């Protein structure tokens, strides 16, 4: 992970990228169907928790410093670069498997992370992960109203209210991920104070007019919403919320020869 | 004519093997195959959006400014 | 689309003799094969009901030992080998009506030749 | 280092074995503008072992 | 309020030292005594404390402080007795003989852990027999022992809350004293399934900095395991040295004063060095010292400053071992930039018995000629590293022995990367041996000379020029011995022509021009490499046409060198 | 103005600061400039959304009166009713309404506009 988050990122003999090994974690992840048979001449979550507890022990060690010369000026811009490339790596690597084998690691792991937020909250990537394991951890339904369940509730309902109000004082590709993990909390815990949480979709919704992941992921927590939460106190901020939806809505090789065709043999906005 | 030495070094097969630059255009049609799949997943995105009026600046307004200047917008 | 119009065109171009109505046939097998080969997302849906009124027809009336029938017979077969390789298995519905025809089509009077 | 390789080569078949020969004057024949005193005493010492094995035979 | 009321009775025992707390002692109960524990102990034994943020996060230093502070103050009597009335090691030794392993129960985890914290903020705050006296003994090695049962019984496993907590009660033993004993005698445990091994493999990082603290009386402990213990101590060694390295933002004098210790630690236990050990005992301990020194400085026993001669010595018998492998000798070898005829003559005669004959003979595949290969190889990188002047001339010697015979690019490749490396009058050392040892000798010249000489630096050409102008002047005027000689002098000068116009070089335009004016092959050379000496000559002089026609990355490298490879 | 895009803004922000320098201009400097410039506060310091547009019109402001100050004479512009009084007035009412929002432009705006009052004697 040193190795493929050590390649810097350029942006407008061949160099090679680093979004080449997804395939390969995820054929690591989940190529059960295989690793059996060679057994016959478990062990994926013993090598799952070997990757949590690396990346884990190697976020919390790289050091986080920035200077004054408002004016971003990282201190380590290498080491931020690594960071940056290592926490979209991880966000995308852990959507296609369950954290039911990260279990484990919902509180403890969730606590570092909060820890490190505290210590700066002005990274994005901290609140790309933190949306990550949120999502996970409703993907397998570990709110349930266990000490440890307790601890996590008190942990994201505080961790949410202060980055709600302290989100209105952030700019973009920064308060763009608070938002995105405050969609992305489960129902439960944000039962309460949907004042919150009102503005904070509004202003979601109204990025993601311009920048589509915003919007369906806001749709996504919307219809979440709508479905596990009583109508009670849905009613009040309706006709807040629904008068900005009004956008969206302004809108206006081969031939007859026989080949199989094996240019077929392999696999937005109207969404 | 003046690029008549890619010519004459255009085709030096002679101390080269034939299924190895086999094997080289293959491979190249590979890459190029990729190639096209990184630009069809960038293409996805909708078309560069083209201007139609040229602005100058300043700290004051120019009014004085052609009728295809509104017209065209 | 147009596959309506083309579909009832050639069901009825199999009224008289004249095996250019074959031809035709042909061509315009072509054609719908071509237009169906490449849809987005929305054409493959009619072109499934298309291949299936369109099969019902071929086993009701192309039932015959005339040989502008047979190619279309071949013909098509090859083209369902594509359509259904393209739009792999999401044809459940129109399976057993394919296997009852193909058996039918193994059975017809074809089997002298 | 070939020197116990032909060794045992002319120890397991005791043919002729010229090739054995040869081995020796190209190990020998090293010897032009850089002087080699511990290689030059290897030298000496396996060509002396081949002299007696050359005697124990039949060469 | 309990955390600003608490960080004001500190300004107040602080600020107002003894002589002014009888305004606390004024208020005659200090009641708070008995809440403050119960807070160390538990926030939730305490107001609801809750939040998991920097103040509960920073709660724990001024507490020590507040607990450092109470330790002056008079208090800490009746402190310490209601701390014992707490906690009294007694009302806890069960609870970690509960079997707390699994999924069974969690809240007697969370209790232990709170006390290993509270206990080791009383170790922040100097408190450890003061308040919790040891027995008739000055340790606690139920501790240890316990741990080792556990893991033993794990298996016949454990948690990451289950690994904490170990982590926990070992920093706890190791605040105790005369531990090092102990966790050799459990290191030492040969309970197979071994189990101390195991341990160790459990627990590398949290024994190596407990160990960092003794620096000789673990070194003594080891010296006498080592008669017969092989493993173990090699990877106990392999913490200290791995820790050494990682610790620098303290310093690193800790891996000189440890180097120190063990190179006078080592002469009376030598069953690794010579023929005592098996190989694979041999290739560990070679490599383990590697890694020693290439922990302290080079200049750190390069000379007689201690054991140098005799591990110097070592470093001489070992690699003179005929039995040791080629391959393996040459792993050995690596580590000469820190390194007097005797090894160059041991190293040119073992060398001598390890290539006889260019590598033709050697064939591709070959296990012979890949470790000729691997030789080579790191050979080009020790003395890539080392710039040794009669290393270099000996890998010129084994090198000019047959064109092509042998990877003459990655030579040359070494060769630049070594010529703008050293000081400059240190390369024209190498170029004057270089050239002495030259009196085919011609083969010396091609490859080397021209790739150093355009790789060299300007002011080290002058001087070695200067060196050798008349050494070459006269060189001017069977014989070709004499041809050969020549072939050299000429490709050097016409090599250098190319820096800046004594001044006595007025003839030799025509010394080299003199080529074609003369009328089997060598004379074609000669006439083709004195005119390019007239090239050279020319192409500075007269322009008329007159002519007489980083944080990860550190990381990364700390992991590389406890592989040690890259 | 504030908009999240690149060509957008990119052109925007030259329109704003060039409206801004027009209607500095002391020959029409009463009657429609003082709209322009209420608007210009109301907007940022009164929002429960869009800190950038706070941010992005305090600098606006800011940039307005420092316009306003270095290309108008003095005594055309006391004697006007906008001046920097006017604005005094402003934020010292803003600061003291209910509103956080209120006061927290009110405190950006005074940071934006702080950088050249300091050089006010």
């Amino acid at each position: 992970l040193i190795r493929i988050c050590s390649k810097p990122v350029v942006l407008p003999w061949k160099v090679p990228t680093y979004k080449d090994y997804v395939d390969l974690f995820r054929h690591l992840l989940s190529s059960d169907q295989m690793m059996d048979s060679i057994l016959a001449d478990s062990l994926n979550h013993l090598l799952y928790d070997e990757f949590v507890k690396s990346v884990l022990k190697i976020v919390e060690k790289l050091d986080l410093t920035l200077e004054i010369q408002a004016n971003l000026h990282p201190a380590k811009p290498k080491d931020f670069s690594a960071f940056i490339n290592l926490v979209e790596f991880c966000r995308e690597i852990l959507p296609e498997k369950q954290a039911e084998f990260f279990e484990p690691w919902v509180y403890s792991f969730s606590y570092e992370l909060i820890l490190q937020s505290t210590r700066l909250p002005l990274i994005s990537g901290f609140y790309k992960l933190l949306s990550i394991t949120v999502r996970n951890a409703k993907k397998i339904k570990y709110f349930e109203g266990d000490p440890e369940k307790y601890s996590c509730f008190a942990l994201f309902v505080k961790f949410g209210k202060e980055v709600a109000v302290k989100m209105k004082q952030y700019k973009d590709e920064l308060l763009a991920s608070c938002l995105t993990f405050l969609l992305s909390l489960p129902h439960n815990i944000i039962e309460l104070d949907v004042r919150a949480y009102v503005p904070a979709l509004q202003m979601a919704f109204k990025l993601g007019l311009s920048y589509t992941p915003l919007a369906e992921v806001g749709l996504n927590a919307l219809e979440e919403w709508s479905i596990y939460i009583d109508r009670h106190v849905m009613q009040p901020y309706y006709k807040d919320i629904l008068p900005c939806l009004d956008g969206y809505l302004k809108t206006s090789f081969n031939k007859v020869v026989l080949k199989h065709l094996k240019k077929t043999k392999n696999l937005s906005l109207e969404e | 004519g003046r690029t008549d030495l890619l010519r004459l070094r255009r085709r030096f097969m002679r101390d080269q093997e034939k299924l190895s630059l086999m094997y080289a255009r293959k491979g190249v049609a590979e890459q190029k195959r990729e190639k096209e799949i990184k630009s069809e997943l960038k293409m996805k995105q909708d078309a560069q959006v083209v201007l139609y009026r040229s602005y100058r600046h300043g700290d004051l307004p120019d009014i004085q400014i052609k009728h295809s200047s509104l017209i065209t917008p | 689309c147009s596959l309506l119009r083309l579909q009832e065109t050639l069901s009825a171009a199999d009224r008289c003799g004249a095996a250019l109505a074959g031809h035709q046939l042909i061509r315009g097998l072509g054609q719908e094969c071509v237009l169906s080969s490449s849809p987005a997302v929305l054409a493959l849906q009619t072109s499934l009901v298309f291949s299936r009124d369109f099969g019902l027809l071929v086993f009701v009336r192309k039932s015959l030992n005339s040989i502008e029938f047979r190619e279309c017979r071949e013909e098509i077969l090859k083209f369902l080998c594509i359509f259904l390789e393209k739009m792999g298995q999401k044809i459940a519905p129109y399976s057993v009506e394919i296997k009852n025809t193909c058996t039918s089509v193994y059975t017809k009077d074809r089997a002298a030749k | 280092n070939p020197a116990e390789n032909f060794r045992v080569l002319v120890k397991q078949k005791k043919a002729s074995f010229e090739e054995a020969s040869n081995q020796l004057i190209n190990h020998i024949e090293q010897f032009l503008d850089t002087n080699e005193t511990p290689y030059f005493m290897k030298s000496i010492d396996c060509i002396r072992a081949f002299r007696e094995e050359a005697i124990k035979f039949s060469e | 309020v309990v955390v600003r009321i608490m960080e004001f009775t500190t300004t107040l025992l602080n600020t107002s030292p003894e002589g002014w707390k009888l305004l606390k002692k004024d208020l005659c109960n200090t009641h708070l005594m008995r809440v403050l524990v119960q807070t160390l102990c538990e926030p939730a034994s305490i107001g609801f404390n809750i939040g998991d943020v920097q103040v509960m996060a920073h709660l724990p230093d001024v507490c020590v402080n507040l607990m450092k502070a109470l330790k002056m103050s008079p208090y800490k009597d009746i402190l310490e007795t209601h701390l014992r009335e707490k906690i009294t090691a007694q009302s806890i030794e069960e609870l970690c003989a509960v079997n707390l392993y699994g999924p069974d129960a969690q809240v007697d985890r969370s209790r232990l852990a709170a006390v290993v914290s509270a206990c080791k903020q009383l170790h922040r705050a100097g408190l450890l027999h003061n308040i919790l006296p040891s027995q008739s003994t000055d340790l606690h090695h139920s501790v240890g022992t316990e741990l080792l049962s556990l893991v033993y019984k794990g298996i016949a496993s454990l948690d990451l809350s289950c690994k904490q907590l170990a982590s926990g009660l070992l920093e706890l033993a190791f605040a105790f004293g005369g531990l090092c004993e102990r966790l050799v005698s459990l290191l030492l445990n040969p309970a197979v399934l071994s189990h101390g091994e195991y341990f160790y493999s459990l627990f590398s990082e949290t024994i190596n900095t407990e160990l960092l603290k003794n620096l000789d009386l673990a070194v003594l402990e080891l010296m006498q395991s080592s008669v017969d213990n092989t493993k173990m101590v090699s990877a106990v060694l392999n913490g200290m040295l791995d820790q050494s390295f990682r610790e620098r933002a303290n310093q690193k004098h800790q891996g000189l004063k440890l180097a120190t210790t063990i190179l006078q630690h080592w002469k009376k236990c030598d069953s690794w060095w010579a023929k005592d050990s098996p190989l694979e005992t041999k290739m560990a301990v070679l490599a383990l010292l590697a890694k020693i020194l290439q922990i302290d400085s080079s200049v750190s026993f390069n000379t007689s400053h201690g054991s140098f001669p005799e591990v110097f010595t070592t470093y001489i018998s070992l690699l003179a071992d005929t039995k040791l492998d080629l391959h393996l000798k040459g792993q050995a070898v690596t580590l000469l930039p820190f390194f007097l005829e005797e090894l160059r003559r041991v190293l040119e005669q073992l060398i001598v018995a390890h290539f006889p004959m260019q590598s033709r003979e050697f064939p591709p595949g070959t296990p012979r000629f890949n470790n000729y290969v691997d030789c080579m190889k790191k050979f080009l990188d020790a003395l890539e590293l080392s710039q040794s002047p009669m290393l270099l001339e000996l890998m010129t010697e084994v090198l000019c022995r047959e064109q092509q015979h042998v990877m003459e690019e990655l030579f040359q490749s070494s060769f630049r990367r070594i010529a703008r490396r050293g000081s400059c009058v240190t390369q024209v050392g190498l170029l004057e041996s270089v050239y002495e040892m030259f009196r085919t000798r011609q083969s010396f010249v091609d490859r080397s000379l021209l790739t150093l000489l355009w790789h060299c630096s300007l002011d080290a050409l002058r001087e070695f020029f200067s060196t050798i102008v008349v050494d070459a002047i006269d060189v001017l005027k069977t014989f070709d011995t004499q041809i050969t000689k020549k072939m050299g002098y000429y490709k050097i000068l016409d090599v250098m022509y190319s820096r800046l116009p004594n001044e006595l070089t007025k003839t030799l335009i025509k010394l080299c021009y003199d080529a074609f004016t003369e009328n089997l092959e060598r004379r074609r050379l000669y006439h083709c490499a004195a005119y390019n000496c007239a090239i050279s000559v020319i192409c500075c002089v007269f322009n008329e046409l007159k002519f007489y026609q980083s944080t990860l990355s550190e990381e990364m490298s700390q992991f590389d060198f406890s592989t040690g490879v890259q | 103005a504030c908009d999240v895009d690149q060509v957008t803004r990119q052109l925007y922000e030259p329109l704003v600061m060039q409206l801004i320098h027009w209607f500095t201009n002391n020959k029409k400097f009463e009657s429609q400039d003082t709209v322009a410039l209420l608007e210009a506060i109301l907007d940022g310091i009164v929002d429960p959304v869009d800190s950038t547009l706070r941010d992005f019109c305090g600098r606006c402001i800011r940039e307005f009166l420092k316009w306003s100050i270095k290309q108008i004479t003095p005594q055309q512009q006391e004697k006007s009713p906008v001046n920097t009084k006017s604005l005094f007035k402003r934020l010292y009412s803003l600061a003291l309404h209910p509103n956080a929002f209120k006061r927290l432009g009110a405190s950006l705006a005074f940071n934006n506009i702080y950088r050249e009052f300091r050089e006010e004697e």
